[PDB]
């Protein structure tokens, strides 16, 4: 059972890396 | 497997000659001005 | 209207993508790829490697009783050696399983996509407009890389010899390089020390520094610095600090992966092994025969003879 | 009388990027650094026949030139052994005596002489820019190169002989009467696969090859200078390369990086125009050694099969134990003994010569392991031998130079494209590139 | 005896190179 | 080795091999002289 | 020979579908 | 003061050549004539091993380490 | 002139010259 | 150098003609530059350059087109003002996909001012205009020798000089020649 | 002839050291050169005469 732990921790963190690629935040002003 | 070895053989070669084609079809670098 | 060719020229080297393809992508992506899926089905579930030729696999799926910090992708057999191994090569997908080429066929697709990420990294510091030398500061990891994967087993004469694609692999392979090369006693390896330690002295101070400076700036940055330790003549200009933070590092790592190659070949690091002695040549011990006590020790532990 | 940072535009440790444009002090400083180069040559070659012994073998002294000369052939008799060492001295001071020359060549041009040669040397003078003349001279050179190799060509047939390692019974100097002029044989070390079991050029075997590879290249040389000299770039040539100063070295810089590296493999591995009696043992044929003479003295004492041979992948006899990796060795003292299913016992049993056995245990005790301060044996082994192996060096230093060399390629490579294009010094802050991109969403 | 005269001709010859910039400083070079 | 005839000019070409490195240095120094202008 | 053959059927498509 | 007022002075120049040679012919005296072997308890290559023993000390002692120490050095 | 500046210098100084010395009559110690 | 609003300040057409043949919103942006931040007045500046780039590039479309439409009606004057309008208002430093560093267009105007010039008595400012073009990459070279519109301008030797420093046979067939004989 | 060899050897290191010096000083002081053709062109050609001899002497020996 502990595969499926490992896994899905694995690929949690490629969803939020995907995330964070694409569904990017815009800019703000004076920043 | 040979029909494994033609496929990859196959998309190596047409990726190699993409990459070759698209560097030469670059024209070479000048500067406008001066 | 344009060919086809023509819109999917254009395509390629269009600067409208969200991730910049060009030229040099288009032998990075499905290398890169393709490395990247073969690695991650090999880690979740492949079985047990024959790593060392002599019928006694080792097993590193993430399926047969590892964790995360414990699997790994075996190299390939010893019995296979420098020979390149395709899957078209194998008598049957067991019998390739059975003596690891999929660490072949990772490392020869992920050596590939980095020389091609290099590339892309120019090609694209050219289109925008800028000096093209990001690249160069990149050739340093690429290097290292270079040197683990691909120039020791080929100065060791197999592919067993490269480092595993794990973490528990990764320590077991610097031990075992300690044990028969003097790896911390050589001058290339403390560069790179040297390197590494610098380049994280220089980025907290320089973040620091600077940080301080922006309040709502870079005399007083320079001011404060030169009282602290005695410098006030030492890099005045933000050019020449930013090219010192570049090349420090850089140069590090570069000295340590020539280090490793030239390990490669068999020149090892310092030995000073009873260099001292006393009248009548009595031998007197110093640390480093207390580290060649514990080099011994993992040398004579790992000769696994069948 | 150099210029100035503000004069030129290049600081002090860039000094000599002020020479890209004028043509007599870059041909001096060309000239005193091949003045440099050959003067190494001989000053070292004089070293090594200084501190050279010819009784101990050529591999446990540290040299690296004497057996360059010894490959050629001179002062050597059968199986390795010296005869007279005055070629190795008259070569030493004849490149001494030439470095010389070419230094006092090298310092006039540089210190007083014509900045520039285009003003009254049209024949010489050049500028970058310029594309038929660079090919003249590429032609020029070319010519030069196919006439070296002709040379070698012409000594190896001619005036003396080649010093071949795999005649029977111990290697010796022999004239080659038959190179192999085959195309299909010489390019299909170029098609051959650089992996193990193949090894590009690296895998040539005998001298006859190596005088037929370079008869084609040399007359492939002389045919190419000669075209170059009277031919222009097509259109696509010139539509697809950089045509500067700096873009022709970084050309060089990664061809020569190339060329380091596939010398630092040839080192390592190859053994026939690196004869182990001169360089020493190979990594493999030391290993391999190793197993042999520990078969021979068993099966001495006892007077596949013999716990001491294996079966390949493939399905024929190797050497066992640890040392299966190498079984794709091929030395010339091993050969005789091995039968087309690899290793065949009888020959094994019956026919181990004498000399063969000597030579197998003279290469198992000198194995290429060392360390940095020349101490032998494996890291954990005390100071008792000092023996560095020359393929160590040889191979270690033409690695790194190599990848300096590949590091040069890029950097210059990258400056030359970036210095045509227009915007080497910097963003002109007015219009700029990216400003005229729509936003990254 | 031969360790001391191999240490003197160095010297000589490695001082021969600054010896020629000191005399063109002095002398007058283009420098 | 080197021939005797040549034997008592041994030390001198010990001391040749090491020439060449001292003309970086060489440049160095003239460098120096010249202030780095 | 298959190395041959697939870069020749490879580089024939390309030409071909040019003229 | 500046560095080339220093630097281009009589006095300074004469002071530091008079001065500077006789401490560096100081050092070495302390070490040659086995002052330094002494003062410091560093054995000399001799009395590594003395007959009592003949292997490397060891104290195994904290609050008698003093004579200890005493005896197994040759004083 | 006695300020700290040069308090600093000759206190950093001094003893380096005398290590320096100890150490080059060390190597020559007979072994 | 053309203004803002038409004309030349040292129409442009009309000028030029006769010669040869003789904050406040942009100020965020500045001050987000002036630190090391990306921030969002950029983006909108990036946004207008963008928009004016496209509209500019569909305009010069459009007038070329009309200089056809006024050779099909044979008319020299107007097509050649427009002509060199597409060329006063080329953007400055235009970096292209293919790293053209020309945008496409500005090498068949080029050419097409050549081959009014040539249909033109005056001759010297053609072979000016066939430079400009070559010089920005007028790759193809066939109907640059082809070209009946281009015989009175290839009647002056300095068309065969231009032609020869970009063009130049590849072979030198007199030396070669000469070599044999000799 | 072996003392001759060394004595004619000796001359030679010594012209080569004024050479290596006087040449350089020659060049780089101005309008040097052209005032001293005959000195540097004859210890150019006692250079390479001295070199013949010493050549040829050992070719005898
Ligand atoms: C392309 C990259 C290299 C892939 C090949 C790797 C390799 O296994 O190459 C090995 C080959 C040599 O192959 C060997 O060739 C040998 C030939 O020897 C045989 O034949 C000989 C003939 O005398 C001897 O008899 C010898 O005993 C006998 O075994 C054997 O066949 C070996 O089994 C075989 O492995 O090297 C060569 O041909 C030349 C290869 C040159 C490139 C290698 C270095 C690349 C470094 C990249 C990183 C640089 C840093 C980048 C910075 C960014
Ligand atoms: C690649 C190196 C190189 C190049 C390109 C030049 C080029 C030039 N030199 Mg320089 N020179 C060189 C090396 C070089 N020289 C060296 C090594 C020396 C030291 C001896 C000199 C000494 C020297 C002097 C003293 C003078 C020149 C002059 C000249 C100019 C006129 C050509 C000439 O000498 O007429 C001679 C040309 C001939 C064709 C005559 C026949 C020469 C035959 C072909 C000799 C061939 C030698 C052979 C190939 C050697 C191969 C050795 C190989 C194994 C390495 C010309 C710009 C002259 C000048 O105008 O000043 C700037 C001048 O006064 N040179
Ligand atoms: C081996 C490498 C090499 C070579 C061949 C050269 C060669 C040259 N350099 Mg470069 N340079 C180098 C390394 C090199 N440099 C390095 C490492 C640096 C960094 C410090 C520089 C920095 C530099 C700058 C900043 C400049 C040059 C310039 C020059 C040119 C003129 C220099 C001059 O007038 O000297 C004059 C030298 C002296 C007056 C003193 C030395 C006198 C002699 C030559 C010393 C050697 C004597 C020799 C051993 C005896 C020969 C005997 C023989 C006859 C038998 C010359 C072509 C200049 C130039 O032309 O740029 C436009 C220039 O501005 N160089
Ligand atoms: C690539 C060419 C090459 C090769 C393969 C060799 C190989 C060898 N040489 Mg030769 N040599 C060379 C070039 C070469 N040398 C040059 C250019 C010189 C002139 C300086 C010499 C002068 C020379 C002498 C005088 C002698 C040798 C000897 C030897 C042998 C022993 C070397 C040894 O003990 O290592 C010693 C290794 C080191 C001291 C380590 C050096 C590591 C590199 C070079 C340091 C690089 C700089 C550093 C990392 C930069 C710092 C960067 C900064 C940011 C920190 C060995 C066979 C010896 C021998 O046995 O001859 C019979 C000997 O007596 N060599
Ligand atoms: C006539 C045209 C011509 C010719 C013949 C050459 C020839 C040469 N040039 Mg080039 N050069 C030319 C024009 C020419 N150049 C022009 C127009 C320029 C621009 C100014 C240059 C600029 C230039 C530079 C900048 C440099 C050269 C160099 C060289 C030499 C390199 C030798 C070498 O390393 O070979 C390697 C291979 C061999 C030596 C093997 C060949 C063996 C010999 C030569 C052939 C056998 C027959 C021979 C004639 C017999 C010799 C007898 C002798 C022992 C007495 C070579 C002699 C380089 C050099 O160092 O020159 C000294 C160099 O750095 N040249
Ligand atoms: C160091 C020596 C040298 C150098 C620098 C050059 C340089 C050049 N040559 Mg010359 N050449 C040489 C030796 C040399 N040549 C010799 C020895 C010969 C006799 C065989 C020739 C015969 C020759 C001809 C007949 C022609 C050239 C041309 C050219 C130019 C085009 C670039 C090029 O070579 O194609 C490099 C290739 C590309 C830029 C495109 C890539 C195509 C593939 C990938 C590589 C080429 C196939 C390769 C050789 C086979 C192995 C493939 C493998 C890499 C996968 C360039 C100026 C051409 C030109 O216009 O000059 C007149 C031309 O038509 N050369
Ligand atoms: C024949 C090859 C060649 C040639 C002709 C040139 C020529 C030039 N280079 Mg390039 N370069 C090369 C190889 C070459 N380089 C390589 C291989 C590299 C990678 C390391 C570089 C990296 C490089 C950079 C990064 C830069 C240049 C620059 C320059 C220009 C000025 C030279 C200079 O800095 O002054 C003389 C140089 C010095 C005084 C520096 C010497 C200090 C070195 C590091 C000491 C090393 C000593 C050590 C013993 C070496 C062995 C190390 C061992 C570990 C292997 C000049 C046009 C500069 C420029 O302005 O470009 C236009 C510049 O910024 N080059
Ligand atoms: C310009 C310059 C430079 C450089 C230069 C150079 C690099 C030069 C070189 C030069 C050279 C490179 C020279 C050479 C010379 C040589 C000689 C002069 C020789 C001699 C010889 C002899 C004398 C011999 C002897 C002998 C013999 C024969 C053998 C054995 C014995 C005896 C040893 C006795 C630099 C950059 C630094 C800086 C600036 C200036
Ligand atoms: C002598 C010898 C031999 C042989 C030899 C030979 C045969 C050689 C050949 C050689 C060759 C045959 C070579 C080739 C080479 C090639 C190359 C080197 C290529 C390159 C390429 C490039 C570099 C490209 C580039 C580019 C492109 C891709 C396009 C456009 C852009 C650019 C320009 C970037 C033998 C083995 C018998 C024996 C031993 C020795
Ligand atoms: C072969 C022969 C010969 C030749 C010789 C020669 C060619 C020589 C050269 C020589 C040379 C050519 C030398 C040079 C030297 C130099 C030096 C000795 C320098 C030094 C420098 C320094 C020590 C520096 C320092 C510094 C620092 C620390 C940092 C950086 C910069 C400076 C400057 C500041 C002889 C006569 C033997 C004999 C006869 C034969
Ligand atoms: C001591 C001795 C000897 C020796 C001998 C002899 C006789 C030597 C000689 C040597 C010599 C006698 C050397 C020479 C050298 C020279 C050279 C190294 C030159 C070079 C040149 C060049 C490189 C040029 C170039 C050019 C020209 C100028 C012309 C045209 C253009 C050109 C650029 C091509 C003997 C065996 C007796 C004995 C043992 C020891």
């Amino acid at each position: 059972m502990e595969a499926l732990v490992y896994t899905f921790l694995l690929v949690g963190t490629l969803g939020i890396i995907f995330f964070s690629i694409f569904f990017r935040d815009p800019p703000r002003m004076i920043k | 497997m040979l029909t494994l070895k033609i496929f990859v053989y196959t998309v190596v070669t047409f990726f190699v000659c993409l990459f070759i084609f698209g560097f030469l079809s670059n024209d070479p670098a000048r500067n406008p001005g001066k | 209207n344009s060919s086809l060719w023509a819109r999917f020229c254009e395509w390629i080297t269009s600067t409208e993508n969200r991730l910049y393809i060009g030229w040099f992508g288009v032998i990075m992506i499905p290398c890169l790829l393709t490395a990247t899926s073969v690695f991650i089905i090999a880690f979740i579930a492949a079985p047990p490697v024959d790593i060392d030729g002599i019928r006694e696999p080792v097993s590193g799926s993430l399926l047969y009783g590892n964790n995360i910090i414990t699997g790994a992708v075996i190299p390939t057999s010893n019995a296979i050696g420098l020979h390149f191994y395709p899957i078209w090569e194998a008598a049957s997908l067991d019998e390739w399983l059975y003596n690891g080429g999929p660490y072949q066929l990772i490392v020869c697709h992920f050596l590939l996509g980095v020389y091609c990420y290099m590339g892309r990294e120019w090609e694209l510091s050219f289109r925008l407009g800028m000096r093209p030398w990001i690249a160069v500061a990149y050739s340093a990891p690429v290097a290292a890389a270079s040197a683990v994967f691909l120039v020791y087993p080929i100065g060791q004469g197999s592919f067993s010899d490269g480092m595993p694609l794990g973490i528990s692999g990764t320590f077991n392979f610097m031990i075992v390089f300690q044990a028969e090369h003097n790896i911390l006693m050589h001058p290339f390896h403390m560069l790179g020390v040297a390197g590494v330690f610098g380049g994280s002295l220089f980025s907290a101070m320089h973040g620091s520094l600077v940080t301080s400076s922006l309040i709502r700036n870079i005399v007083a940055a320079h001011g404060y610095f030169g009282r602290l330790i005695f410098q006030y003549a030492s890099f005045n200009n933000s050019r020449s600090l930013h090219f010192f933070l570049a090349a420090w590092p850089v140069i590090g790592i570069w000295f340590t992966a020539l280090g490793l190659s030239t390990m490669a070949f068999n020149l090892n690091g310092f030995n000073f092994n009873q260099s001292v002695v006393d009248s009548q040549g009595r031998v007197l011990n110093t640390w480093a025969d207390i580290i060649n006590r514990a080099n011994l020790g993992m040398e004579v532990m790992h000769e696994r003879n069948a | 009388g150099g210029r100035d940072q503000e004069t030129t535009g290049f600081a002090w440790w860039s000094g000599n990027a002020r020479l890209i444009n004028l043509s007599g002090k870059l041909l001096g400083a060309h000239v005193a650094h091949a003045g440099l180069i050959v003067f190494w040559a001989g000053a070292m070659n004089l070293f090594e026949v200084s501190h050279f012994v010819p009784e101990k073998p050529m591999y446990e002294q540290g040299l690296i030139l004497l057996p360059h000369i010894a490959t050629l052939g001179y002062g050597v008799g059968p199986g390795g052994e010296i005869i007279d060492t005055f070629p190795y001295f008259v070569s030493g001071v004849l490149h001494l005596i030439s470095s010389a020359v070419l230094g006092f060549g090298g310092v006039y041009h540089s210190l007083i002489g014509p900045e520039t040669l285009e003003e009254s040397y049209p024949f010489f003078g050049y500028v970058w820019k310029d594309k038929n003349k660079m090919t003249n001279i590429l032609g020029y050179h070319l010519i030069m190169l196919g006439l070296g190799a002709w040379l070698l060509v012409w000594k190896a047939m001619y005036f003396g002989g080649v010093y071949d390692t795999w005649a029977p019974g111990g290697g010796d100097v022999r004239v080659i009467t038959n190179p192999t002029t085959n195309a299909a044989v010489i390019f299909g070390y170029l098609v051959k696969s650089p992996f193990g079991g193949d090894g590009w050029i690296c895998s040539v075997d005998n001298m006859e090859d190596i005088i037929g590879g370079h008869i084609w290249i040399g007359t492939l040389e002389i045919l190419g200078g000669i075209w170059h000299i009277y031919t222009t770039p097509w259109p696509w040539a010139r539509r697809a390369f950089v045509w500067s100063g700096e873009a022709y070295l970084s050309y060089s810089l990664g061809a020569i990086g190339v060329m380091g590296f596939i010398a630092c493999c040839m080192s390592w591995f190859n053994n026939t125009a690196y004869p182990s009696e001169f360089y020493g043992p190979t990594g493999p044929e030391a290993s391999q050694s190793q197993a042999f003479t520990f078969l021979v003295r068993d099966q001495r004492l006892g007077a596949g099969l013999g716990k001491y041979l294996m079966r390949s992948p493939t399905g024929e006899i190797i050497f066992g134990g640890e040392t299966m990796r190498f079984w794709d060795f091929r030395g010339p003292w091993l050969e005789p003994l091995r039968g087309p299913n690899g290793l065949d016992l009888n020959k094994l049993k019956n026919d181990i010569q004498p000399w063969q056995e000597r030579r197998a245990a003279e290469y198992m005790t000198h194995a290429p392991l060392g360390s940095l301060n020349s101490v032998g044996g494996v890291a954990t082994e005390i100071n008792a031998v000092n023996f560095v192996s020359p393929r160590s060096w040889l191979a270690c230093s033409h690695f790194c130079l190599g990848f300096f060399f590949f590091i040069g390629h890029l950097w210059h490579a990258g400056r030359a494209r970036a210095a045509a294009a227009g915007f080497e010094k910097g963003i002109d802050r007015f219009d700029e590139p990216v400003l005229s991109m729509r936003p990254l969403d | 005896i031969e360790l001391a005269l191999t240490l003197v001709s160095l010297v000589l010859v490695v001082s021969a190179g600054p010896l020629v910039v000191v005399l063109l400083s002095a002398r007058g070079g283009n420098l | 080795k080197l021939p005797e005839a040549y034997a008592p000019f041994a030390p001198i070409v010990d001391v040749l091999p090491v020439i060449p490195v001292f003309f970086i240095l060489l440049a160095f120094v003239w460098q120096a002289a010249v202030s780095f202008r | 020979p298959v190395l041959g053959w697939v870069l020749l059927g490879v580089f024939g498509t390309m030409w071909a579908i040019w003229f | 003061r500046p560095f080339s007022d220093i630097l281009t002075s009589i006095r300074y120049w004469v002071i530091h050549s008079i001065t500077v040679p006789a401490l560096f012919i100081a050092g070495w005296l302390f070490v040659s004539t086995g002052l330094a072997y002494d003062v410091f308890g560093t054995p000399r290559p001799n009395e590594y091993f003395t007959e009592d023993r003949q292997e490397a000390p060891l104290i195994t002692d904290r609050f008698n380490a003093l004579e200890q120490v005493k005896k197994l050095s040759g004083n | 002139i006695f300020t700290v500046r040069w308090l600093a210098i000759h206190g950093i100084a001094v003893p380096t010259i005398f290590f320096l010395g100890a150490i080059t009559a060390m190597q020559f110690i007979q072994r | 150098a053309r203004g803002n609003d038409g004309g030349a300040y040292i129409n442009f057409g009309q000028i030029m003609y006769a010669i040869r043949t003789r904050d406040a919103a942009e100020k965020q942006w500045k001050k987000e530059r002036a630190g090391g931040n990306y921030g969002a007045g950029t983006k909108e500046i990036q946004a207008r350059n963008y928009v004016q780039r496209k509209e500019n590039e569909r305009k010069r479309r459009e007038m070329f087109d009309d200089a056809l439409a006024k050779f099909k009606e044979n008319d020299i004057q107007g097509a050649l003002v427009e002509f060199e309008n597409i060329i006063a208002m080329e953007p400055r430093n235009f970096v292209g996909d293919n790293f053209s560093r020309n945008t496409p267009i500005y090498k068949v105007t080029q050419y097409n001012i050549a081959c009014c010039y040539s249909m033109l008595d005056q001759v010297e400012e053609a072979i000016k205009s066939l430079d400009a073009a070559m010089l920005s990459g007028f790759d193809n070279y066939d109907q640059i020798r082809r070209d009946k519109n281009l015989s009175k301008a290839r009647a002056n030797p300095k068309f065969q000089a231009v032609l020869d420093k970009y063009d130049e046979p590849v072979v030198n067939w007199n030396a070669v020649k000469a070599t044999f004989g000799a | 002839m072996t003392s001759i060899l060394q004595v004619a050897l000796l001359a030679l290191i010594f012209v080569s050291f004024a050479l290596v010096v006087g040449v350089p000083v020659v060049f780089a002081t101005p309008n040097g050169w052209t005032d001293n053709k005959g000195a540097v062109f004859s210890g150019l050609s006692l250079w390479l005469l001295l070199v013949f001899v010493v050549g040829i002497l050992n070719s005898f020996v």
